[PDB]
């Protein structure tokens, strides 16, 4: 076996689980789903002692998977190498926990004035915090000032990115947030109008937003004298966020 | 961190 050395030897059989998607979504004003799509990826951490055999299950709540693409050990089955190793890449469709709903509000006033307003609602377990928020919200570029406060969190205008950058820190599922801006504008030709960009987020959440968990992992030494009971195991699920905007 | 796996 050439991924995985003989002779091994651990004393605290000990197993690193790392579950990590990428939630992707792009959602009309309105609240409609037009593309969503999770991109995920299993990695395991091992500490095992010897050549042992390792069965990992889940629920295949339940999930579909649509694609796989395993490493070259499996068969699920494998003996696992020896340290930090990539298991698995899947990605879903199907039933996909948004963990977050933006809700724009744009109201023009005459044609200088930008009255905007998003909320964004948390959505997932109350008792778990969502990370790392971050709101992009693009202004035009005929901008001569912006104007925003905020509830919770802070904001800034990067004129420079021409957008409003608004980070929080924590937020609790089931609840929401806001913040509401003024744009000022220079004069412009009305002709182009300007096409308008999705509000952007990013966000860390503490949960697979595929629905996935992980119902089994035995591991099967039959030569030493060891056998599932012994090993340390544990599961890390963590979701970060990729194209997640909002047409507004 | 990380949870232990029941």
């Amino acid at each position: 076996i050439g991924w995985r050395r003989e002779g091994i030897k651990y004393r605290r059989n000990e197993l690193f689980l790392d579950v990590l998607e990428s939630v992707n979504l792009l959602m009309s004003p309105q609240g409609q789903v037009l593309s969503a799509h999770v991109s995920g990826r299993v990695v395991m951490k091992s500490y095992l002692s010897g050549m042992p055999e390792c069965k990992f299950g889940m629920n295949d709540q339940s999930i579909a998977i649509d694609d796989c693409t395993f490493h070259q050990c499996v068969r699920i089955s494998f003996i696992p190498p020896d340290g930090e190793f990539e298991l698995m890449r899947y990605r879903t469709t199907k039933d996909i926990i948004l963990p977050f709903r933006v809700i724009p509000l744009v109201r023009e006033v005459g044609r200088t004035k930008l009255e905007v307003k998003v909320v964004i609602k948390s959505n997932f377990k109350p008792s778990l915090l969502a990370q790392k928020i971050e709101v992009r919200i693009p202004t035009p570029l005929n901008t001569s000032g912006v104007q925003v406060i905020c509830m919770k969190g802070k904001a800034k205008y990067k004129a420079s990115e021409n957008a409003i950058v608004w980070k929080i820190k924590r937020m609790a599922g089931m609840k929401e947030s806001q913040i509401s801006a003024e744009i000022e504008l220079l004069p412009t030709n009305d002709k182009k109008k300007w096409a308008r960009p999705p509000i952007s987020m990013n966000f860390e959440v503490p949960f697979a937003p595929s629905g996935l968990k992980v119902r089994y992992l035995k591991v099967f030494e039959p030569k030493l004298n060891y056998s599932d009971h012994d090993v340390i195991k544990w599961v890390r699920y963590i979701g970060r966020s990729g194209i997640y905007e909002t047409r507004c | 961190c990380y949870e232990q796996l029941n």
